[PDB]
């Protein structure tokens, strides 16, 4: 009863809200729509496995 | 609907056979049982109404009106038992019997399948209401009844008998399928006014509205609750049933009356900024809110009917709570003067919190169903014309102001020095406020049951 | 309370005026009613149309929030001349000069906004030039068609 | 509690799920998502001129 | 779960994190703390409750409405057949409403998921949305609050007369 | 995915939990304001993790978690939008609110209704985070009307006073005149785009969008106290000082600016809306900062200060630079809440004295308040590399270098000089000079609540502009090539305002009595605008 | 800011309008003028989600700066050189826009001298 | 007023806590049904067309 505030107001609401979002909200279509991550030349895709080919050598300015 | 009419009539031996101290408790208990029973009316479908018999049917328009009607009776019995504690016991049972008979007329007014049975029940509701207002009212011509029945009820009677002889039936279910287009003529024009003007007066319409800020003042609390909560909505229910037959003449005959409402909700609202009587302020607010129901019925779009039935249910709840708050002050200072008793949050904090909630739902604070009805009516009238939004929005300025001015005049400021009979809030009064407000707040969590036949 | 203290019709005879001034609890010579045209004021006094801000703020009032005494005939718009609402108090600047200054400042500022909108300020540069046919596919161009080539040049 | 568990009040949920059938039916057979005509224009006689 | 045919999505391709700097970010440590402290107890509770579901398996069904004759092949003022046509048209009207809602869900999800390139990448969803809203507007708009199968058929006949006159004056 | 949206909703549910605590009570609380201050501290710490994983990638999402109502084509879902605007406004609002409530444990310590005060202040915070996390116009209207109603309830906090209820009803009237335009905008989007959701509004991309943008500009004119509808914000200093510090500086009054920033893809395709916003914002930032030059009530001066900064925000929305306007919000919040907090410390030390003509000698009498108010005034004027440098000067750098109304630019520069004028007016009459207050000096600022509450916003006013301005991704291209008289414009005109107003301040020690002309009587009577329209329009 | 007075208080016939320019051909005065070379591929910035204001002829430095700003977390000050590269390339693009404006000013002065010599000759 | 609020909390929770615990026990133990296609020749009852068990009991018993 010294960190009861971090338990009853954080951890139990994180448990309840993550349960509600995982097993009732994401089970429904288009409720949590996440924007796709920004792809750069030089990335390695975790899903496909293909490394994005980089950009051209620059027309140097300095 | 026979499972609701028979307990309503068994409330007559339940109120006359009871003991001398038991005729409030028994009637309140069993009327709350009937009000809990009333939720079986929500067996509604997206295509077909809940058609019980040849006489009775209940779609999603009549269902919230029925639930509000059967909920209003225990609240009127809680409201009216204080000031009748000095009344004779037999006249006390007469008052409760008039309320039960009025409920009996209303619950089969809203479920009348056939239109002339609707008319007979509709004009039968006026007799217990007039008995209650004239007998258990406080103060002292009568020309309002005559002007009502000339421009109203008997033109509606001749109109419905004419529809009976032309179409062959006044069943609303048959008239859904045998409706004919009503062309431009003078016969159809006076036919349209004969069908509409009785409900126009019963809303009330602006210019025909002056009967109401006197009938609310000359009433007891139960009379004011049943007037502003249900009896003003008989006009809206009758209009939503009768505008089926009245097409497409309404598409050019709704033009005058909409003006009378679109300016009327500007005028009466501003009249609410210049009132000295609290109960008349609630009365003119009721006129200003029913003006939008008139507009939304006359423009006859789906969003307008959804907003109008939401506004009818929300306004029944809100106006009944405001009249019960005015009752709670009238039973302490014995005067309806709004500027007399001030600063009452310093004395009655929970009652001032109920005043705050009632004024917030009066000015349509979202996500209340007041704002849902108000907002959908404003959307449909913006679709009607893009100028009316100004006349809507100016209204939604003034509807804030007198909602909070009434909150500032009575509940704020320095308390009145020469008034020392301000008792603490009785448990009955706060129970009455909470049974008005908690259904009104809970309907914000699921509003689709109060959005009519075409949600 | 009874009948002969409530407001009645407009007075005609001066003894009715004196009885009404005794009724409204005021002097007979300061008793002046509203003009008889049929607006429905009756025998009600024309109070001098000053608000409750100009009433004595230090005085021991019966109603200190309204600054008013018992039995004194209230103004017809006593609900309107409250200290939450329209005042009658004097300002150190006259009303007409305030109207002139406010209207002139608003009109002159909006006219100068119109003049500056007619005459914009800008930078000594050209337009921002964009690749791929001035961003045809990025601005929502359909891929079945081909636009005119928007080709920019080095400088 | 009773209003919270009304059995598909005025069949909206059904109408979502039924919609989830029909779009799925007309992504497979190449039919457009909704016709401009509600009924079949073959079974409508027109007033001639 | 749902059907990925009626709710289409492009494949979510995330890149593997390549930290250029040496500093350990708090996001991965809070992710693993979330996976230990939060994700596993919620998962075990859901496993126990899902076992308790599967100990009594029972099914509900989607109600199937067979086609009845429409308002066109109903005789005039015959309520026993035009009632069935009206309920048919009302159920189809509500299902068409929910189809338009599904296409709105697709359009909003495409716009958010594409982010800034939404005007480029969601031209197909915008075109399907324009098709289904044009169809809904030709099918049900301006029927009013007392809409019926008769009013919809009268609107369709007036639209067909306008289209027939437009095609005939073109030839 | 599982962490971001979870902590997003945990912040909001954590803010709603003390409302259930104050409503489910029987006993007398063991310092419920300490409970709400600890709760908002924890909600700030909770909301910082989605901010960090937005700084890392740029991960935006939408939580459409509760399907609420389907009106035949309108699926009103409880829909939250976590983009750049939510991720950068929610932790700033929580940090400012946590500082305001630890200030409020001291300023409102003798109140027997302190529980109702913190309940109303937390209800305001809940409604504002409804307002800035909203994805449809209905939920945004809920948050909008919620901050309007909590504005009413927190202006009329001492409800026995007639002027407090007067200012509350005035604030309601001007915000409902804004609500006319907002409901006009909702009506236009429902009838022409069939939506209130922001995604479909941005996707359908309307061209004839003059009417909905005029509705949104009228909503912002009501809410952000722009010209025509400003006077409720000078009236709104009647309430408590944490009310005017939290709500009417940093959290409520930016909501119309936040509404026009939220609708930047529609305003960037309309030159007419940009021109109307530019003209109205230049008008506001001239007029309100000019009316600040002649006041003596310190809360009136800082109210005209924050309204002038809102007019500057309206200008930099009108030049089609929305992210600079939003950075000016997130910058302005720290030091303007701190300036109201230091003014309230001066008020409470001098026994409820708000008039700067009875102040002075507070350089060494209130040294921590002196230090923090000087840092706040410098960050107001655009001192280099304080927090107010990292947006406001950049605004000028894009207000010069664009196809712009020139008179609006010139009024923006005149307003920039006027800010320095009333800032050194505040420093001269309040902290400088000699004591003019009464004789029993009860001056004290030794409470750890007050020290820590001003201290955290002072760390904010020193570092947060740098930290936030370096943590954003670039959503625009910064104009960084300009001539040297045009790069050095805002700093030079600010210093000219400093020097001219030091001349104005050194005129006061001369023993010469001058009659005030029409300029001082014009500005001192609030540009004559609250005099006529509060007497003539309710009369008719 | 001299061009404001030269377009408003002087004559307007020789100062180029901001809205409709260049009013001249691209090679009117340019023999073998090369086209601008684009460095960033269109799909590489379609996958970089860049603002359409930022999808100009120099967004490749911006792509490098955003890859830096993502990768160097939490050290938010470890991408100053990529920022200065992108700002220097924006500076060069602004200088090219100034060259466009000055080319238009000198061609309008050329047209003024041309029409004055044609009027004084014929 | 506080006596009213104590009575209000008590009389709401007096059947709210059994209803919340009962719905919790139904959602843990008995639980939500699963969507399926109709068997070849099987006729479902009307209360077997609904997903939640309390909705099934309402459609069977009352409706
Ligand atoms: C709580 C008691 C409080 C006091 C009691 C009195 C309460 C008041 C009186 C009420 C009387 C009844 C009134 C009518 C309501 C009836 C119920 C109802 O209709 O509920 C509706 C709705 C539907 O319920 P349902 O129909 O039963 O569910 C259908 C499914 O088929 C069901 O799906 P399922 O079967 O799959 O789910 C089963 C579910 C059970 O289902 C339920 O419980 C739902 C039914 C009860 C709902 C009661 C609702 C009452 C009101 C709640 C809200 C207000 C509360 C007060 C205010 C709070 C602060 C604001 O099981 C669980 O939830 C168990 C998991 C628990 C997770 C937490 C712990 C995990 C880790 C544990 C670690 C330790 C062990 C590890 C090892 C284990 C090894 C074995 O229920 C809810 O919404 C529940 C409330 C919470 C939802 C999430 C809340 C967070 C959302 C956040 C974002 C949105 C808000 C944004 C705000 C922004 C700022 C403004
Ligand atoms: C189906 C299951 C549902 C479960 C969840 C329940 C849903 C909500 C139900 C209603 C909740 C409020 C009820 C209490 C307020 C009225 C009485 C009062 O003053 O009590 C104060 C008292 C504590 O104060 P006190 O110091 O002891 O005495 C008062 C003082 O003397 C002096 O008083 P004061 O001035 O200091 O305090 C008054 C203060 C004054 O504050 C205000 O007036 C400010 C409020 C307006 C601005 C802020 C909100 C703006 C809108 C945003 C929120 C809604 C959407 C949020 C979602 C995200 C965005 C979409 O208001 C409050 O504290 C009330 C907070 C909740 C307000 C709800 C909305 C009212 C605003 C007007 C209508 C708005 C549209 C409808 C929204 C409906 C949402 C469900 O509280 C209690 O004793 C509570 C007793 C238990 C109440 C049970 C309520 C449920 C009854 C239903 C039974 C059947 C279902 C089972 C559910 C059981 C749940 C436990
Ligand atoms: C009806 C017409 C006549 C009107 C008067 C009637 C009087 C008679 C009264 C009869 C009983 C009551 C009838 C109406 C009941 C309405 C309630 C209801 O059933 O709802 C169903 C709704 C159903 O919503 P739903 O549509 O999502 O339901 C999902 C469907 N099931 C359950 C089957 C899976 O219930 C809820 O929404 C409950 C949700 C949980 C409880 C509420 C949580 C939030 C509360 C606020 C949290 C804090 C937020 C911040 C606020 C801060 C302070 C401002
Ligand atoms: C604090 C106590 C909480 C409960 C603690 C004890 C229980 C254990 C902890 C876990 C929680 C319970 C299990 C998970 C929850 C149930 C999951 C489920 O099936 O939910 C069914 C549904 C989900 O919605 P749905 O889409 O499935 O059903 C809606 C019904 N139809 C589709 C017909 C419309 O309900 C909920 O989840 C309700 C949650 C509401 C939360 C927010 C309330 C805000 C109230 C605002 C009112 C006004 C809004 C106006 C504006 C709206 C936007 C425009
Ligand atoms: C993008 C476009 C932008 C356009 C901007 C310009 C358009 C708006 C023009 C101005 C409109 C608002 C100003 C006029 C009305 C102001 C009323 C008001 O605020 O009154 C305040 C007054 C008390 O204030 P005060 O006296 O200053 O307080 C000192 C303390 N004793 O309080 C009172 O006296 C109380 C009064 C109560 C009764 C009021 C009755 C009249 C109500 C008028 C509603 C106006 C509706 C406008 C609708 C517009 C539709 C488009
Ligand atoms: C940023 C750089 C700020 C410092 C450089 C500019 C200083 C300046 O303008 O000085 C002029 C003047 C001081 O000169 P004066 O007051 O006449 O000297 C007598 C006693 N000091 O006036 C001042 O120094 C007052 C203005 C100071 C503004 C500082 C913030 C900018
Ligand atoms: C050419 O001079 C046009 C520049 C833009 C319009 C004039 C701006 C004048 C104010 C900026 C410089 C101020 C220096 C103290």
């Amino acid at each position: 009863r010294h960190s009861i505030f971090a338990f009853t107001h954080v951890l139990i609401p994180v448990w309840i809200i993550h349960y509600y979002l995982k097993y009732h909200v994401t089970t429904k279509p288009y409720t949590i729509v996440e924007k796709k991550p920004r792809i750069f030349p030089g990335d390695t895709i975790l899903e496909t496995g293909e490394v994005i080919p980089p950009m051209k050598e620059f027309p140097d300015q300095h | 609907m026979l499972k609701y009419i028979i307990p309503t009539m068994m409330l007559m031996p339940l109120t006359w056979l009871s003991k001398n101290s038991m005729i409030w408790i028994n009637t309140t208990l069993h009327s709350l049982l009937i009000s809990l029973t009333s939720l079986l009316l929500l067996n509604q479908f997206g295509d077909n109404s809940l058609n019980f018999s040849l006489t009775f049917f209940s779609d999603s328009l009549s269902t919230p009106l029925l639930i509000l009607t059967m909920w209003l009776l225990p609240l009127m019995l809680m409201a009216s038992q204080h000031h009748l504690s000095k009344e004779n016991l037999a006249r006390k049972k007469l008052f409760i019997s008039m309320l039960i008979l009025l409920q009996l007329f209303l619950i089969m007014t809203f479920t009348a399948t056939e239109l002339i049975f609707f008319y007979i029940m509709f004009e039968a509701t006026l007799v217990p209401t007039l008995i209650i207002i004239t007998r258990w009212g406080n103060q002292t011509a009568g020309l309002y009844f005559l002007f009502y029945t000339l421009a109203g009820s008997l033109p509606l009677l001749v109109a419905l008998i004419y529809i009976q002889n032309t179409m062959g039936s006044l069943n609303f279910l048959i008239l859904q399928y045998w409706v004919q287009p009503m062309p431009n003529s003078w016969s159809n024009t006076f036919m349209w006014l004969a069908c509409m003007m009785a409900f126009m007066v019963k809303m009330p319409l602006y210019g025909l509205h002056l009967w109401l800020p006197k009938a609310h003042v000359e009433a007891p609390i139960a009379g004011s609750m049943v007037l502003a909560a249900i009896l003003l909505k008989l006009g809206g229910y009758g209009m939503m049933r009768i505008t089926l037959l009245l097409n497409p003449i309404t598409d050019f005959m709704a033009y005058p009356f909409i003006m009378l409402s679109l300016w009327g909700m500007i005028m009466t609202s501003s009249i609410c900024l210049r009132q000295t009587d609290l109960k008349s302020l609630i009365a003119y607010s009721s006129v200003s809110h029913m003006a939008l129901v008139i507009v939304a019925i006359l423009i006859q779009t789906p969003w307008s009917y959804m907003g109008a039935t939401a506004l009818m249910i929300a306004h029944g709840l809100t106006s009944s709570m405001l009249f019960c708050l005015a009752n709670s002050n009238y039973e302490r200072v014995h005067s309806r003067t709004m500027i007399l008793a001030r600063g009452l949050q310093t004395l009655l904090p929970l009652m001032a919190a109920w005043w705050l909630l009632a004024s917030l739902t009066n000015l349509a604070l979202p996500p209340s169903i007041n704002l849902i009805g108000e907002l959908f009516v404003v959307m449909s009238t913006f679709s009607w014309s893009n100028i009316t939004i100004i006349l809507m929005g100016l209204n939604m300025v003034i509807t804030a102001l007198y909602s909070l001015y009434m909150l500032i005049t009575t509940q704020r400021g320095k308390h009145t020095h020469h008034i020392n009979n301000i008792l603490p809030s009785f448990t009955r009064e706060n129970a009455l406020m909470s049974l008005h407000m908690l259904p009104l707040l809970l309907l914000s969590l699921n509003p689709k049951i109060i959005l009519g036949p075409l949600y | 309370i009874t009948k002969d203290m409530l407001p009645g019709p407009y007075p005609k005879t001066p003894e009715e005026r004196a009885a009404a001034a005794k009724k409204y609890n005021m002097r007979v010579e300061d008793y002046e009613p509203y003009p008889d045209d049929g607006m429905g004021y009756g025998d009600y006094p024309k109070l001098p149309d000053r608000s409750q801000q100009e009433r004595d703020p230090w005085y021991d009032w019966d109603h200190p929030d309204l600054r008013l005494n018992w039995g004194e005939p209230m103004h017809w718009d006593l609900d309107m001349y409250i200290r939450n609402r329209v005042d009658t108090s004097p300002t150190p600047v006259n009303w007409n000069l305030m109207c002139k200054h406010l209207f002139g400042f608003v009109a002159f500022m909006l006219f100068m906004f119109w003049v500056g909108e007619t005459y914009p300020t800008y930078q000594p540069v050209g337009p921002k030039q964009y690749p791929y046919n001035n961003l045809y596919l990025e601005r929502g161009g359909d891929p079945n068609k081909e636009p005119e080539p928007v080709v920019h040049y080095e400088i | 509690t009773f209003v919270a568990y009304l059995p598909d009040y005025r069949m909206q949920e059904w109408a979502r799920r039924e919609a989830e059938r029909l779009v799925k039916y007309r992504e497979a057979h190449g039919l457009p998502l909704m016709e401009s005509n509600c009924f079949d224009p073959s079974k409508i006689q027109l007033p001639e001129d | 779960s749902w059907d990925k045919d009626v709710y289409p999505e492009p494949p979510r391709r995330t890149p593997a994190p390549s930290p250029q700097t040496s500093l350990p970010n708090p996001i991965t440590y809070l992710t693993k703390a979330f996976d230990l402290l939060v994700d596993r107890p919620v998962t075990l509770v859901r496993e126990f409750i899902e076992r308790q579901h599967a100990k009594n398996k029972y099914y509900y069904y989607h109600r199937e409405f067979r086609r009845v004759p429409d308002i066109t092949e109903c005789h005039e003022k015959d309520v026993l057949c035009m009632f069935e046509a009206e309920m048919q048209w009302k159920r189809d009207y509500k299902v068409d409403q929910e189809i338009v809602n599904i296409i709105q869900e697709r359009l909003k999800a495409c716009q958010q998921r594409e982010g800034e390139s939404h005007r480029q990448n969601c031209a197909k969803e915008l075109q399907q949305f324009t098709q289904v809203v044009k169809a809904y507007q030709d099918r049900y708009h301006d029927l009013g609050a007392h809409y019926s199968a008769r009013k919809c058929l009268a609107k369709q006949k007036q639209r067909m007369l306008a289209e027939r006159k437009a095609t005939k004056e073109a030839a | 995915m599982n962490l971001f949206s979870s902590l997003t909703l945990v912040t909001l549910i954590l803010l709603t939990m003390p409302i259930a605590a104050i409503n489910f009570n029987t006993h007398k609380f063991t310092n419920y304001p300490l409970y709400v201050k600890t709760t908002i501290s924890c909600a700030f710490i909770t909301s910082m993790i989605p901010t960090m994983m937005f700084i890392h990638t740029g991960q935006e999402m939408i939580i459409s978690n509760w399907h609420w109502l389907t009106i035949q084509t309108l699926k009103l879902s409880l829909s939250f939008k976590m983009d750049f605007f939510s991720m950068m406004f929610v932790p700033v609002a929580l940090f400012v609110t946590w500082s305001i409530m630890e200030f409020s444990m001291w300023y409102m310590h003798s109140d027997p209704n302190i529980n109702q005060f913190f309940k109303y202040l937390l209800l305001f915070l809940i409604t504002m985070l409804i307002l800035v996390t909203a994805n449809n116009l209905f939920q945004l209207f809920i948050g909008w009307e919620g901050v309007g109603i909590m504005s009413f309830l927190l202006i009329g906090w001492w409800y026995g006073r007639t002027d407090a209820n007067t200012a509350a009803l005035q604030a309601i009237l001007y915000n409902r005149i804004g609500d006319i335009g907002f409901i006009l905008a909702m009506a236009w989007f429902l009838i022409n785009l069939n939506t209130w959701d922001l995604q479909q509004i941005f996707m359908l991309n309307p061209n004839d969008s003059n009417l909905p943008l005029m509705g949104l500009i009228l909503a912002a004119t009501g809410k952000s106290a722009q010209f025509g509808l400003h006077p409720w914000l000078p009236s709104a200093m009647e309430g408590p000082t944490p009310v005017s510090a939290l709500l009417h500086s940093s959290t409520m009054v930016v909501a119309g600016i936040f509404l026009l920033i939220r609708f930047y893809p529609l305003t960037e395709n309309n030159k007419f809306g940009q021109s109307i916003m530019l003209c109205l914002g230049a008008m506001t930032t001239l007029f309100t900062a000019m009316c600040a030059l002649t006041q003596n009530d310190i809360k009136k001066i800082i109210a005209f200060s924050t309204s002038s900064q809102l007019g500057l925000m309206m200008v930099t929305i009108g030049i089609n630079q929305p992210h600079l306007a939003f950075l000016h919000i997130c910058t302005h919040a720290f030091f303007k809440a701190m300036l109201f907090m230091c003014s309230g410390s001066i008020i409470h030390s001098l026994n409820d004295e708000q008039d700067i003509r009875k102040m002075g000698g507070l350089f060494k009498a209130m040294p921590f308040t002196t230090t923090a108010l000087i840092i706040g005034s410098l960050a107001l004027t655009g001192m280099p590399f304080l927090t107010g440098f990292y947006s406001k000067d950049l605004i000028i750098e894009s207000a010069n270098t664009s196809y712009t109304n020139a008179w609006a630019l010139l009024m923006t520069l005149v307003a920039t000089s006027f800010t320095a004028i009333y800032s050194t007016r505040i420093i001269f009459f309040a902290l400088l000079g000699q004591p003019r207050f009464p004789t029993l000096i009860n001056i004290n600022e030794n409470n750890p609540f007050l020290i820590n509450s001003i201290k955290r916003l002072l760390i904010g006013s020193l570092f947060a502009g740098f930290i936030i301005s370096n943590n954003i991704p670039p959503m625009t291209i910064p104009q960084m090539t300009m001539p040297h008289y045009l790069k050095m414009t805002a700093l030079t005109v600010t210093i000219l305002g400093f020097i001219l107003a030091l001349e104005i301040s050194n005129t006061t020690h001369y023993l010469k009595f001058n009659y005030p002309s029409n300029t001082f009587k014009f500005s001192n009577l609030l540009g004559y605008y609250p005099t006529i329209m509060h007497r003539l329009t309710p009369y008719m | 800011g001299a061009h404001l007075a030269r377009r408003y208080l002087g004559d307007a016939s020789v100062e180029p309008e901001p809205l409709r320019m260049p009013t001249f051909p691209p090679d009117y005065g340019f023999p073998e003028r090369k086209e601008r070379e684009m460095v960033a591929t269109q799909q590489e910035m379609n996958d970089a989600q860049l603002v359409l204001q930022q999808r100009d002829y120099c967004a490749h430095y911006l792509i490098r700066f955003l890859k830096c700003k993502r990768d160097s977390f939490p050290n938010f000050l470890a991408c100053k050189h990529e920022q200065h590269d992108w700002d220097y390339c924006e500076h060069l693009d602004y200088v090219k826009r100034m060259k466009e404006f000055e080319r238009e000013r000198r061609l309008l002065q050329r047209k003024k001298r041309r029409e004055q010599r044609e009027a004084d000759m014929a | 007023d506080k006596r009213f609020l104590k009575l209000l909390r008590f009389y709401i929770l007096l059947t709210g806590i059994p209803v919340v615990i009962g719905i919790t026990l139904i959602n843990v133990f008995i639980g939500e049904a699963e969507l399926a296609e109709i068997p070849e020749g099987y006729v479902p009852e009307h209360w077997e067309y609904f997903k939640h068990p309390i909705s099934r009991w309402i459609a069977r018993t009352f409706f």
